[PDB]
């Protein structure tokens, strides 16, 4: 009845939108940033290489204090790795061999997992005991998870793939919101500097801003064309950058709702599996399928170096707070912190 | 909760032969190394062994060297010590300590109530240079020891320990490396130094603060205590 | 041809 | 140092624990599970003996360990979890054989399937778990396959006899058959075979299949380390 | 509502929301990250050359 | 004569020193890929490598200059690496062909004996047993003074030196066969055995064809390579050599034939297979 009526005027609220982001196109950063020096040919190598996982590496994150990171595999192993001298913290064994996601927490108490299993799960640290153990269940989510990213030390956000986003409480287990609006799978999550906003990347070709408090989706954002694959804020809160199956890197922003730069080459034609910045929104690092990853600029949109240092396809790679190091997994179960 | 608890102790003739042994309960033992302590009669404190796990690397006391053994059952959950040929200068209290190292952890936790042994009838040395004090509550006290080398290594830390040994009770951690603070106490405490010399300062004292104050170091592994610190009101 | 190492090598000492 | 010393020693005693979990992780094979509702799945593996969806049961045949990842509640689209497994060493596949309606879709699982970029080594166990139905259902003669399958005028039995019985169902078993073989052979290189198999409700020695056919894919592996072929 | 075509309302209904935005010059905003870089450049030893003494993973 | 000689040895150095590196470079690039499949083939290229270097630079010395003039330690050095690779590239060989099997035969039962840290007892093996059979080669040459001139002959004498040349020929040629052609006799048999193939396209007439040929070529060059070398040294002892022109093109053929098992090794067992083309 009410389907054929109301999808004539939806056609035409898109249109008006699309118009007035037309309209308020005024230019490109590409003619602007021609008076800037290049940063030319950018060289890094390995300083250490983490033996000891026995299987592919699925994600990974780094710590508060830029010293400590845990990563997972499908060896149903977490480990908490010594990245200045190579020493093994702590071995957790999951519960689950399927995870995909990591996180660690910023007061440095807990860490995080889930994957295959619907749950994302806590584990304490610091106990008196003298062993680690999971302290709290988190469930309610009907698809396999893809991001569980800690807020202070007591509030965590999950996206998972049925099509919905929430915001949990540890304390009490259960979802104080529910943020949804999306149409497919959600494979990446990205929470602000300031902790007050998120994003949220769906195998839709959009991704959404949102409100922590409210549960509004305060916009959207579209124009690629496959599913996106990894999401993570501009270290200035005002800007996020996709990664998506088109082999092509694109940078938004909140105060325009439209593309700026597309990061893309003829010669690259694998998919991209992780983007993240660096400390001052200068290096864009990507993670293809192509065995190696890849250093971008995110101001002049051309390359600048290479990680090839991996043998097989890359899935994750993270940047510390004080912007020293940066680690990169891979296939190969191997783990190497680069500089 | 967390208890260890030890016995072994009574008379032994001079020459004779004595073994002790710890009962470690509610907690991992088999993660943690372990340590003795002594204390002679109205005395201060002394190493007796090390043992770290799984029963790799052990360290002596020279001044015991080839004449005790330190053996560990992890499934029993016990520690042990055995003597031989005890002379006359081994009347003391023995302690069970318990340590963990990793990056961040804090040895030197948890310490045991202590056994009495009686017998019938190249280092860091650290001194407390003052002996007693009189102190009134409210007020802030001040308290530091000595070193004979400087403590701070290239890695960053000072390996400095603080103790608080109140009548009839067992030592416990305040401070682990010169700046961190112990789990469980108050944050009136505090503690500072750079390389040679260290103090304590406590902001504002209560009744329950009286006993005796010891420093550590924790550099090579025949590790020395320092002399007495009393405070008294 | 055949030298004074070649049959040396082959036949050994004293004749070669 | 003294403390880090001792640091450096628990780093290795975890090295050889988790050295330790290799060796015995390593035993088992890997299989997977995909068909329809009413394919049979769950029945074959029965013979033989909230949301999570991953079944993961466990046999065992001729003292080799076997872990079968059956997984089930995969919303809709499922190109985004079979990425994760890309390292079974076989992956087993269902087909009803008598339902005429429900057999072009058949077709569209297994092309699909086996045109995977994540699926480019594993070599497919195929099954076919409905075989007493055809055998009734041609008899009776309730529907023909000439509508939904016009393809008889031009096909006949190939010199092949299985026991005797009619053969107007053989010749119908084998024209379901190599349809589906006529698919398979036209991607593989050598890393890629099928291994058709009729079975009914009541056959029990399934998981002979199984193994017998997991000894050729790592027998075909062995024999490429090798530099034989 | 909640209705058949709750979906076809709920697209047309949060739309308005995000449409009743403030926007923004381009240019303005084009020009906001290419000066922020200038003032975080010298923390971050990769791009900038960071000497083998002051690096704690080099040495 | 003095031209055909030094190009043809300088030919095969060549060919040998480039095909064994490729096989250790595709190996050794990258790492931790390395089973006990990649690790007998590691020792075989390695084995190989060192007997072109040290073997055929100065043994076409003898036949161009009078005598050894450079070095004085190395007519008693060089003669203890010329047999101790000999003895380990060919006592390799019967290991690849033994391990070929178990992982034939048994693709599922002999997964547990064929671990990495089990194939470095049998690489350290097969070096050990190398050593005692060429130590007693440092007495067997020496250093002497012919008409004037530094030679290194054989020094033992005739009686001693029957017994060293028929062991050398039992111990590093006669055994390694019979252990060689034995395996791939029942490897060609299993493969063939009269059961129904799985397939007509690549099931038997493909795949069980090649392993055959491939198998029939290596087991073929080394019966034929060390063959002519040790049927020379029988016939200097037990019969009569008339150490003329007529004979002596064939004691040069004899060393060029004996190489070719040592230029070829890296081709046929490592340059062939896609894994490694």
């Amino acid at each position: 009845s009410e389907l054929d009526q109301l999808r004539q005027e939806a056609e035409q609220l898109k249109n008006q939108i699309r118009d007035a982001r037309k309209a308020c196109a005024d230019a490109t950063l590409s003619q602007i940033t021609n008076n800037i020096d290049p940063v030319g040919r950018i060289q890094m190598r390995t300083r250490r290489t983490l033996r000891g996982h026995l299987a592919k590496i699925y994600a990974m994150h780094w710590g508060t204090d830029s010293r400590l990171l845990v990563s997972a595999s499908q060896d149903g192993k977490l480990i908490i790795w010594d990245s200045y001298t190579t020493n093994k913290v702590h071995a957790i064994p999951l519960r689950s061999s399927w995870v995909m996601t990591c996180a660690y927490a910023p007061s440095g108490n807990y860490v995080a997992c889930g994957g295959l299993d619907n749950i994302c799960s806590i584990y304490n640290l610091k106990t008196r005991e003298g062993n680690v153990r999971v302290s709290r269940e988190l469930a309610g989510h009907t698809g396999y998870l893809s991001c569980c990213r800690f807020l202070d030390d007591n509030q965590i956000v999950t996206s998972s793939g049925d099509t919905t986003c929430a915001l949990w409480d540890i304390e009490t287990g259960q979802q104080t919101t529910t943020f949804t609006g999306h149409t497919g799978d959600v494979m990446s999550l990205s929470l602000a500097p300031d902790t007050r906003l998120f994003v949220s990347g769906a195998c839709d070709a959009s991704a959404k801003l949102w409100d922590v408090r409210e549960g509004m989706c305060r916009q959207t954002f579209t124009g690629h064309e496959s599913d996106i694959n990894a999401i993570c804020f501009f270290p200035n809160g005002n800007a996020f950058a996709t990664g998506s199956d088109d082999a092509t890197c694109r940078l938004f922003d909140l105060r325009a709702d439209q593309e700026l730069m597309t990061y893309s080459h003829d010669n690259i034609i694998c998919g991209i599996t992780s983007v993240s910045f660096s400390k001052s929104g200068r290096l864009l690092l990507a993670g293809y399928d192509d065995f190696n990853c890849n250093v971008w600029d995110a101001l002049k949109a051309d390359r600048a170096g290479v990680l090839a240092g991996h043998d097989n396809r890359v899935s994750c790679l993270g940047v510390t707070d004080d912007g020293m190091a940066v680690a990169t997994g891979s296939w190969d179960s191997f783990l190497k912190i680069w500089n | 909760d967390v208890q260890l608890v030890e016995s072994g102790g009574g008379l032994v003739q001079p020459g004779g032969s004595r073994k002790l042994s710890c009962s470690a309960s509610g907690f991992a033992f088999s993660s943690f190394g372990m340590h003795w302590v002594r204390q002679a009669p109205e005395k201060g404190l002394e190493w007796v062994a090390y043992i770290s796990s799984g029963s790799g690397t052990i360290y002596y006391a020279d001044t015991v060297k080839g004449r005790f053994t330190i053996s560990r059952d992890d499934p029993k959950n016990t520690l042990f010590l055995q003597m031989t040929s005890l002379r006359s200068e081994d009347t003391a209290m023995y302690y069970c300590v318990r340590s963990i190292y990793y990056y961040g952890s804090s040895p030197f936790d948890f310490w045991g109530q202590g056994t009495t042994l009686t017998v019938s009838s190249s280092d860091i040395v650290m001194t407390q240079a003052t002996s007693s004090v009189p102190v009134t509550p409210g007020e802030s006290v001040s308290i530091s020891c000595r070193s004979s080398k400087s403590l701070l290594h290239s890695n960053g830390n000072t390996y400095l320990y603080w103790f608080l040994q109140r009548p009839g009770q067992s030592p416990q951690l305040l401070i682990y490396r010169m700046s961190n603070l112990a789990s469980g106490v108050p944050d009136r405490f505090s503690g500072s130094g750079s390389g040679t010399a260290f103090t304590l300062t406590i902001s504002r004292l209560e009744a329950e603060d009286v006993g005796v104050y010891y420093c550590m170091q924790h550099l090579e592994y025949p590790l020395t205590f320092g002399a007495g610190t009393k405070l008294e009101l | 041809g055949w030298t004074l190492n070649s049959a040396g090598y082959l036949l050994g000492p004293h004749a070669v | 140092s003294a403390e880090d010393k001792a640091a450096a020693e628990r780093s290795k005693m975890i090295d050889k624990n988790l050295r330790e979990d290799g060796e015995k992780a390593r035993r088992t094979l890997r299989l997977l599970l995909l068909g329809a509702d009413n394919s049979g799945k769950s029945t074959i593996v029965k013979q033989m003996r909230g949301t999570s969806g991953i079944f993961e049961t466990k046999f065992q045949v001729d003292k080799v360990n076997f872990h079968m990842f059956d997984v089930g509640g995969q919303r809709d689209e499922r190109r985004k979890w079979i990425q994760c497994f890309n390292d079974v060493t076989a992956i087993i596949f269902v087909v009803d054989s008598s339902d005429y309606n429900r057999l072009q879709e058949a077709l569209n699982d297994f092309k699909s399937i086996w045109n995977n970029r994540w699926l480019r080594t594993i070599s497919v166990i195929l099954f076919l778990n409905k075989q007493d139905l055809l055998a009734e259902k041609v008899l009776a003669g309730k529907s023909k396959i000439e509508d939904y399958f016009p393809e008889f005028a031009r096909y006949t039995t190939p010199e092949d006899a299985t026991p005797g019985e009619d053969p107007r169902v053989t010749r119908a078993k084998y024209f379901i058959r190599k349809e589906f073989v006529d698919i398979s052979t036209a991607s593989g290189d050598g890393r890629h075979i099928c291994y058709p198999h009729f079975t009914c409700a009541v056959d029990t020695e399934n998981a002979r299949r199984i193994f017998n056919d997991c000894k050729d894919i790592i027998l075909q592996m062995n024999l490429r380390e090798y530099n034989l072929v | 509502n909640t209705a058949s075509i709750a979906q076809a309302r709920k697209l047309v209904e949060q739309l308005k929301m995000e449409a009743n935005i403030d926007r923004i010059k381009v240019s303005k905003a084009a020009a906001d990250l290419m000066a922020y870089c200038e003032a975080h450049a010298k923390e971050d030893p990769l791009l900038t050359p960071v000497p083998a003494s002051e690096n704690p993973f080099r040495e | 004569e003095a031209v055909i000689v030094p190009l043809l040895f300088a030919l095969i150095f060549l060919v040998g020193t480039v095909g064994n590196t490729l096989v250790l470079a595709v190996l050794l690039r990258g790492g931790q890929a390395v089973s006990t499949t990649n690790l007998f083939i590691l020792n075989l290229g390695v084995a190989d490598l060192c007997f072109i270097l040290c073997c055929v630079p100065f043994q076409a010395t003898i036949y161009t200059l009078d005598g050894w003039v450079f070095g004085s330690l190395l007519c008693k050095a060089v003669h203890f690496l010329i047999f101790l690779t000999m003895h380990a590239s060919s006592f390799t060989l019967a290991a690849v062909s033994l391990d070929r099997y178990l992982a034939i035969r048994y693709p599922l039962h002999s997964r547990e004996l064929r671990t990495p840290r089990n194939a470095l007892a049998a690489i350290g093996l097969i070096w050990g047993l190398s050593l005692l059979f060429s130590g007693p080669y440092l007495s067997y040459y020496r250093q002497s003074q012919l008409a004037n001139l530094t030679v290194c002959h054989p020094a033992w004498s005739a009686p001693r030196r029957r017994a060293m040349d028929i062991c050398t020929f039992v111990f590093s040629y006669l055994l390694p066969v019979l252990v060689l052609g034995l395996t791939y006799a029942r490897t060609l048999r299993y493969l063939w055995r009269a059961v129904d193939p799985v397939a007509a396209g690549s099931g038997a007439r493909r795949a069980k064809r090649k392993v055959t040929r491939m198998i029939l070529i290596v087991a073929a060059l080394f019966c034929l390579c060390w063959m002519p070398h040790h049927a020379l040294i029988l016939c200097v002892w037990f019969g009569q050599f008339p150490l003329t022109r007529a004979t002596y093109a064939l004691r040069i053929l004899s060393h060029l034939v004996s190489y070719a098992n040592s230029c070829v090794n890296p081709i046929v067992y490592a340059l062939v297979s896609k894994h490694f083309r």
